[PDB]
């Protein structure tokens, strides 16, 4: 299953109100390609910036095999 | 393909293929010269197949030809037949793999949403694809034409 | 995102000063512009999937792209293409109506490039689609904002680039 | 701006904006010139109304300045004021904005703790927010000072 | 040993107050007294 | 019962918590605990505080 | 939530009528005590921390157990939760009135108040006692501003009353 | 209603109602009277528009009434109309709340699968509202067609 | 869930023994019948949703559940009836492959009657709906995987009930 | 059931406090009510059997709801449909009376959906039955009086909504 | 079995089974027969096989029976032929199943806590478990006994 | 991932023209050969714990990693080792099973390599236990199946270098 290995950092923007644990905004993630849309369209509505992406799993321009 | 869903199925799992997945695979393996030989019929008579296939949509529904159709012109017929050829090469994939994963994934998956932006009627595409089925019933024998027709219709539904 | 009304807000907030005329002028230009770019996004609004049609019929079909071997050749691919298109125009639409291309360079260009660049994406062919997109938009609106909103989409082709 | 809430509440719908988000926008574009006009009489009068402000709360809360207050040096005395002189800018960003959001992300959010870690009494600062407010209702004509009332009404709220 | 007898040895009697009435009936209070 | 294919990239790294957590959800370990066992509503209602 | 026109125009769509006459005039009812109701809103925004400190000031004296041992606000701690309820009331309240109807009222305050204070031990009358005392100075202040149209603010207090209240009789 | 809109949005934040919420409030309420002409104009009218409505779709896609077409048929036609009052109906509503979430409440969701079950072309359902648009735009003044474009505009979106 | 080899598994487990002569009777009848049991299961595949839609058509449309005050009356609600529709057909169709009606009680009846309950859904007028799908899937699939096919449908109109 | 003298000394009473001027304002504002309350009640009264015999005239009378397969085709459906509008006007009367709803939550919308669901009653059509009955006795008693007799009726439809 | 995991997945992913699934439990279906033989085989050989693997299992391990062995003394050593007795008739399910989710489901999950409860060895009883396969290999031919082999080593494997 | 029939379609696909001998004597030679990689991942699956356990023994124990200072001291370590190889041994039978490597090129080799130089695992000594594991499965499975499991254990042993 081809999969994205993406290096992205998500600060919150509710821990001042919320008064939540802090957590490493910065991770590198292994997401799969069907999830991976709705990953980054997240990110990028939570205001953090991605830094890397890449896919980490399949080959460019696959037509069959996706899974 | 089974080989790859089996496999996809026992690594999700976290162990090795259990001796029920295993005997299938082995009748998959000894089913595959059938699948290969229907892959071969198909193949071979694509161009026919494919041009009574369109005759029968034509017959069935002329709006498509007739004005203000999608399929109006000699360059959108060309189009509508490039279709049906590429169907029938999916539908000749998915018979070799022995399971409808490569049509799915080749021109199966997002195909309401093509037609809907190509205006092309998703209806029109399932009759098609129906006429094409019944010729290819017509031409292959009874066995082989009812293991097609299990891909046939399951792309007709998916179009539906 | 980071609307145009609020550019200068910010700007007076980080230089710790209050908007002054050489701002307000540009603020006032903005409220001026607001009819017409209120008027453009209900537009594109109504008229969103033919635009997107209109330009993908006018640049990708019956291109190599959608000929076997190119990355828009399978329905799955196809598909992404068009959903690709659809959310250019959609947030096009949104830069053109907070008056800045913020909202581009963060929701849209974060991490786009890259993600092509690891897929294999053409960036020519994603470079003529959206100039497809623009073209049909200029169309549709009117030169007075299809400038406007080609100046966007020459941000977003630059981003990609 | 109304505009980035608008165009915020569309994204998360992942919709255009619909025909009541427009109105709005356009009564705000509207209002832009009564905009224009409360953030010119704030910034060109706000030295009085900042002194009258700070005198009033004072002598309201002769505590801060007085013994075993928050207000002994000249130094803090200036930091009350150009608290006062931000508070107001921030005010008319927000009344220029036609939202609260400017006032929420630049002074508003977490300014409970914000003044908690400088022992500046909320409370305190809530009186001074409120005499600042009168100070420039008074100082503002009857409809200006209705239409900028309800924003320093709400950084009260949310002060306590 | 049988120090750990807590909950298995015999148990320890709490007192509990009878409730009386509160500041809700002072003014009850008061006509108590001027009725005195 | 467990899923250590899950467990080691998890413990290295490779798939953080969250992606653990959508790849545990679906497995078919949880499928046959609380998706199998009940009505589509009351395995949603169950998912959440999952 | 439902608003008095989203409450009208679902009745209607119920029966699947057009707006007729009598819809009109509801509308046209609400659409001119929208004045009223957003001056009452902005009105109780400016002073609303002050109204229920003071309606929390007024209540304990009414019933004075609720601060003393045994009583429901004995800690600080249960006293911010009473405040903090009696400014939900408050906030649901002003929202109630902008909007001409208690539907947003019921879905958000009252459809599981008594589950929950029943749960917490929390008495069920004294809640709404401090409700009404809000409700009292709301009004008292409307009357002392120059809001011509007030009769609307007793209708949300009310109806929290009449719902999250015992049926003694 | 675009009161509904401001007062969920504010509960979100869990405060009490924003100056721009209120703005957009009282807005809403001045508008409210041209919200109720336009409403009432489009109820008077409501069989007129209809009928000129379903007079122009029915000359320009034959085919939907023609024999073998969804509506084909006396009854079809009358159910066809009667999806089209129910349409200006929901119009009326999005009209009065000064917005469009009546207008999906009650007919705008799952549509596409209803009109797909029951065998209509959608494009063809748009088609019949965008008439529907322009015979109403063409009894009422440039702003009020306009201030209704918007209901049509969305209802044309959310079929196509 | 179970199939009709896990039942009689269980059953013969449950009590301790091994299987015996009738057990493996049972057995080949189901072997038997599988061929049977996937070409229909074929069938409803290709035709669910004409299965739905003819049966929808043959009950609900046009009654008093579409008009203004129905259970079946905003978009949403009638995509709502529709989905159920599809719940059970498909649900119906997966008992039929596994010979047993233990999906059907543990994924759509333990608590369902009690959701429409909740709802206000006219359970009896879901069963009629049943009914016509249960007609329709007989037509198009024949008597011998129709009335197999029906033991289940009415299998969920009794547990509906 | 709660009418508004017993709501207002109920509100009172649960506070334990007593009636206060805004009690008696409510008290006198429902005794000014009381005459136009019980006009509309005593004339309903009289014209009880002829404001059904309207609505169903308007509403059901020569439809398929009467006709055969109906629920109102039986002669003993159709009175027991006449029984039911005779119910919702005799308690219609009796909130108009009380200025109060909270009969028809106790006594006539408590379990009426699911006893019209297991019945097999169409709820659309007693709503339009309902609306007639509205209508005839708003013609008959007025428009002031024929609004708050429709209050009532309306909180009846909605609450079989 | 295979016709109840294809349905779990159909059902997980919410969607009817594939033909690619069909056409495997048409497969498995057709091919029972000898998997019902190897059934009747090893039922018929229950005793006998239980007794030559025991006595096999106890010569190649005397601690088990030895003084302070888990087996020692009579009811113990009755107790694990019972439990070989066990694993036999688990092991006939799975074969007669063609899957080994029945074996797993009933005497293998949580087989190691049980067994270390218990303070048995669980490396004896897989010993054990491969003595009875090799009884059952013996007495069964060649194709068959791999194929009952299969699900005695999965058992096996799975035990350690 | 892709096994021999799908990387086949694959490969015509991208050219997209239909099956030809120049494939087609692949799928036969697939087909052949299904039933002895079948018995060799039968045979795989059966004696998997005893061929870790020889591999180890032969190639890794009485070293200096088992040793206290190397990388297997540790029981925690120990066990993460064996967890390694007999990952390696499945989906090196099911690279075997698919007739292609893409199984072990994408959920194997994703970040193997990078894995085993962060942490320390000396990535020598897993080759000679690889290699050890290979030449046991070969002189347990049979001398053809042997090598076609030496394929793609070469083929993992190389990724890792
Ligand atoms: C203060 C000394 C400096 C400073 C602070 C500052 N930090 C942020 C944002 C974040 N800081 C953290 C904190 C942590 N991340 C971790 O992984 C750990 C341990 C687990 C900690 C303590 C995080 C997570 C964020 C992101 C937001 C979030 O709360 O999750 C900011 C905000 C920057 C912005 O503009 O968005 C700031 C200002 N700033 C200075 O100037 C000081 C030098
Ligand atoms: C014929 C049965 C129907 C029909 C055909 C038709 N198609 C087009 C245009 C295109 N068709 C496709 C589809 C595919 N391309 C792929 O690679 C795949 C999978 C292999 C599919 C399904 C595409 C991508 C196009 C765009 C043009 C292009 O390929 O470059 C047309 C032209 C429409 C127009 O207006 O231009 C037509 C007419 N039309 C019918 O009515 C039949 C039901
Ligand atoms: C169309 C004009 C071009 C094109 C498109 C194309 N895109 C993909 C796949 C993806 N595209 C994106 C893009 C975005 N995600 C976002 O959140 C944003 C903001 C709106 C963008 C622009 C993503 C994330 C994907 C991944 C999809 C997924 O499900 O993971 C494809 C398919 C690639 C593939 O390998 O299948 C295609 C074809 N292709 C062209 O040729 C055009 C130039
Ligand atoms: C054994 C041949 C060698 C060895 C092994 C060893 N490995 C680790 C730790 C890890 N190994 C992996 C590798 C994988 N996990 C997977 O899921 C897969 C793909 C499916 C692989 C290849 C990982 C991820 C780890 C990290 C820990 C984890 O549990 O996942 C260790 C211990 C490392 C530690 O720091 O504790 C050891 C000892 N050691 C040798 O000496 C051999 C050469
Ligand atoms: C001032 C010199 C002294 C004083 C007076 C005072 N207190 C109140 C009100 C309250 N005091 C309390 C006390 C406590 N809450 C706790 O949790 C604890 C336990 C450690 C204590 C001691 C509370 C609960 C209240 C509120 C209820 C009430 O009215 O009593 C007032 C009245 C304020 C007002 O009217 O708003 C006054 C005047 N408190 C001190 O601590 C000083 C010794
Ligand atoms: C104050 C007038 C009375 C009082 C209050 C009190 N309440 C609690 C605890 C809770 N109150 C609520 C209520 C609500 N939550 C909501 O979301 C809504 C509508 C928005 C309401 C009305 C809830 C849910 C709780 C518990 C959860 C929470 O607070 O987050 C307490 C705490 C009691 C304790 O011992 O902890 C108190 C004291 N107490 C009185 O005596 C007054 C009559
Ligand atoms: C006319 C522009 C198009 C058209 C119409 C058409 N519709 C039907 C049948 C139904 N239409 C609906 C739709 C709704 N009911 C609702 O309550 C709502 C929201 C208020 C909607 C949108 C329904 C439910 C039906 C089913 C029948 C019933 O009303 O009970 C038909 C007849 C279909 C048939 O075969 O019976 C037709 C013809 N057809 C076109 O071609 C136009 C594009
Ligand atoms: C004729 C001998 C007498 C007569 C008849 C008359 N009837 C009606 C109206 C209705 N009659 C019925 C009766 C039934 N419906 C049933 O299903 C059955 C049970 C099998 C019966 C007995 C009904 C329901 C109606 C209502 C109208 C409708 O059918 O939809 C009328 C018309 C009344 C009017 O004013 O509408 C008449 C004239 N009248 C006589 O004088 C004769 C004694
Ligand atoms: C003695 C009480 C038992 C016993 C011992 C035994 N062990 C081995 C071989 C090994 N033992 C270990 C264990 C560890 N090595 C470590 O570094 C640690 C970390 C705490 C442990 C627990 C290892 C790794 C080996 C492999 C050889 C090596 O050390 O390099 C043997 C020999 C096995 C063989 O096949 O040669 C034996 C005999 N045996 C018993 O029966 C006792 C119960």
């Amino acid at each position: 299953m081809r999969m994205f290995r993406i290096t992205a950092c998500v600060p919150s923007q509710t821990r001042i109100r919320t008064q939540r644990e802090l957590q490493n905004t910065y991770f590198t993630k292994l997401v799969p390609y069907d999830n991976w849309f709705r990953e980054q369209q997240r990110i990028m509505k939570m205001g953090g910036k991605i830094v890397k992406v890449e896919l980490a799993t399949g080959r460019p321009g696959t037509n069959a095999g996706l899974a | 393909s089974i080989v790859t869903k089996s496999i996809v199925n026992a690594d999700a799992e976290a162990r090795y293929l259990s001796p029920g997945e295993l005997d299938r695979i082995k009748a998959f393996v000894t089913g595959g010269a059938a699948r290969l030989r229907i892959a071969e019929t198909l193949t071979g008579s694509r161009e026919t197949i494919v041009k009574q296939a369109g005759d029968r949509l034509f017959q069935k529904r002329p709006d498509i030809v007739s004005p203000g159709g999608n399929a109006y012109g000699e360059e959108m017929t060309a189009t509508c037949l490039r279709d049906m050829d590429y169907y029938l090469r999916l539908v000749t994939y998915g018979v070799v793999s022995g399971d409808v994963t490569p049509i799915e994934e080749i021109g199966l998956v997002g195909v309401r949403e093509m037609y809907r932006s190509l205006g092309t009627p998703i209806e029109a595409v399932a009759q098609s694809v129906r006429e094409m089925k019944e010729v290819a019933s017509g031409l292959m024998s009874s066995d082989d034409a009812a293991e097609a027709s299990a891909y046939f219709d399951f792309v007709i539904g998916k179009m539906s | 995102m980071q609307d145009a009304i609020t550019a200068v807000i910010n700007s007076a907030d980080v230089q710790g000063k209050y908007l002054d005329g050489a701002a307000m002028d540009k603020l006032k230009s903005y409220f001026a512009s607001g009819e017409l770019r209120v008027r453009a996004a209900s537009v594109i609004s109504a008229n969103a999937a033919t635009i997107v049609k209109e330009a993908v019929a006018k640049s990708l079909l019956y291109s190599d792209v959608t000929r076997p071997g190119g990355n828009m050749y399978t329905t799955r691919r196809y598909a992404a293409c068009i959903r690709d298109l659809d959310y250019y125009l959609r947030y096009a639409t949104y830069a053109m109506l907070a008056g800045d291309a913020s909202i581009l360079d963060e929701r849209v260009l974060n991490g786009l490039k890259e993600t092509y660049n690891s897929l294999g994406v053409p960036i020519s062919s994603t470079v003529q689609a959206i100039q497809a997109i623009k073209e049909v938009t200029a169309s549709l609106v009117g030169a007075d904002a299809g400038k406007e909103m080609g100046v966007y989409l020459d941000y977003i082709c630059s981003g990609l680039s | 701006s109304v505009v980035s809430q608008v165009i915020l509440q569309a994204d998360d719908q992942l919709r255009y904006p619909t025909s009541g988000e427009l109105k709005g926008i356009q009564a705000f574009l509207t209002t832009g010139a009564q905009r224009i006009r409360i953030a010119e009489t704030l910034a060109e009068n706000e030295k009085k109304i900042v002194d009258q402000a700070q005198k009033q709360l004072f002598k309201k809360h002769p505590e801060y300045r007085a013994p075993g207050g928050n207000a002994y040096g000249q130094r803090q005395y200036n930091q009350c004021l150009r608290d006062y002189g931000w508070y107001l800018r921030l005010v008319t960003y927000g009344v220029l904005a036609g939202n609260k959001e400017p006032i929420e992300t630049t002074g508003l959010i977490g300014v409970k703790e914000m003044y908690n870690s400088l022992n500046v009494p909320v409370p305190g600062m809530v009186d001074a927010v409120t005499v600042l407010k009168d100070a420039a209702l008074g100082l503002l004509s009857a409809e200006d000072a209705n239409e900028t009332a309800p924003y320093f009404d709400y950084i009260i709220q949310f002060m306590s | 040993p049988s120090q750990v007898a807590f909950a298995s040895g015999d148990p320890i009697p709490q007192n509990v107050a009878r409730r009386t009435p509160g500041p809700s009936l002072n003014r009850f209070k008061e006509m108590a007294r001027q009725v005195k | 019962q467990s899923i250590s294919y899950l467990e080691s990239q998890v413990r290295n790294g490779d798939i953080s918590m969250k992606e653990f957590v959508r790849r545990l959800a679906k497995s078919p370990l949880y499928r046959k605990q609380f998706f199998e066992p009940f009505i589509n509503s009351r395995a949603l209602e169950l998912a959440f505080r999952h | 939530m439902r608003d008095a026109v989203t409450t009208l125009i679902k009745n209607y769509d119920l029966t699947g009528r057009y707006l007729d006459r009598n819809a009109m005039d509801e509308l046209k009812a609400y659409f001119e005590s929208g004045s009223a109701r957003i001056a009452a809103a902005a009105m109780i925004n400016a002073n609303s921390a002050t109204i229920v400190k003071r309606a929390a000031a007024q209540l304990f004296e009414e019933i004075p157990e609720l601060i003393r041992p045994s009583g429901n606000a004995y800690t600080t701690r249960r006293f911010s939760a009473c405040l903090r309820d009696m400014d939900y009331y408050l906030r649901y309240a002003s929202y109630a009135l902008i909007a001409a109807d208690n539907n947003v009222l019921d879905e958000r305050v009252l459809q599981g108040l008594r589950e929950t204070y029943n749960s917490l031990g929390v008495p069920i009358g004294p809640t709404v006692r401090g409700i009404q005392i809000m409700k009292e100075m709301i009004e008292a202040m409307a009357e002392d501003s120059s809001l011509n149209s007030t009769d609307f603010i007793a209708s949300p207090f009310d109806h929290m009353t009449r719902e999250l209240s015992e049926l003694s009789v």
